[PDB]
């Protein structure tokens, strides 16, 4: 901070990427509830079993938990205590979102939104 | 934002500290001599005696 | 100030710097829906009997 830089050099300003999010025309549902662990942004949620905001994840007991089922995309991000709006509705890129390990492919991705208002497609 | 965060610049706050003069205020009188040293003659005269 | 002998250099003082503070509003959004449950009932600023 303090010193120049007396030399003849380069160096980047900085680069930068848009990013999409949205992949069709249904319409769009919020609802905050109150968080439960760390949340980053644009990652998939559940609902654990004292109704806090786990961010989501499968293979979770025996019995299938209530983590495994998947409910939201958060939209802002929050800490454990801090309470998080996600988006209920609409069609959503599959890339910008937040997953996580063992479910890669395009399939799996659908597969955890098979049924909801949350659709989950590829952008073009 | 995208490359970096914009902003508007308001003015800039100087705190401007000094110390102004209290002590001075009883040494009015100034010399300002070329010479090396300053001598004084201090005389007391006691004549309370019986 | 120092103190400096009249026949030595004298001696050197350091300078001070600067900080900054930025910051960002927040964003609100309050709203209504207007069904007929909340149209057709009476106000209270209206005869009896009829409307």
């Amino acid at each position: 901070t303090s010193l120049p830089n007396y030399l003849a050099g380069n160096g980047d300003l900085g680069s930068w990427e848009p990013t999409q999010i949205f992949a069709g025309e249904a319409d769009i549902v919020t609802e905050g509830g109150a968080a439960g662990a760390d949340i980053e942004i644009y990652q998939v949620i559940a609902k654990n079993a004292a109704g806090a905001m786990v961010p989501h994840d499968p293979t979770a007991t025996e019995v299938p938990a209530p983590q495994s089922v998947a409910i939201g995309i958060a939209a802002q991000p929050a800490k454990s205590g801090q309470n998080v709006p996600y988006y209920i509705g609409g069609v959503f890129n599959h890339a910008a979102l937040g997953w996580h390990a063992s479910l890669d492919t395009l399939a799996k991705r659908q597969a955890v939104f098979d049924r909801t208002n949350i659709h989950i497609g590829n952008l073009y | 934002a995208g490359l970096y965060t914009t902003y508007q610049l308001l003015e800039v706050q100087r705190k401007l500290k000094t110390l102004p003069a209290f002590f001075l205020q009883w040494f009015p009188r100034q010399i300002n001599f070329q010479e090396d040293m300053i001598a004084f003659d201090k005389v007391i005269q006691d004549v309370t005696r019986v | 100030a120092p103190f400096v002998a009249p026949n030595v250099q004298g001696r050197v003082i350091k300078e001070s710097g600067y900080n900054t503070k930025t910051f960002k509003p927040a964003y609100v959004k309050p709203k209504h829906v207007i069904d007929p449950n909340m149209i057709i009932p009476r106000q209270p600023g209206e005869a009896l009997g009829t409307g």
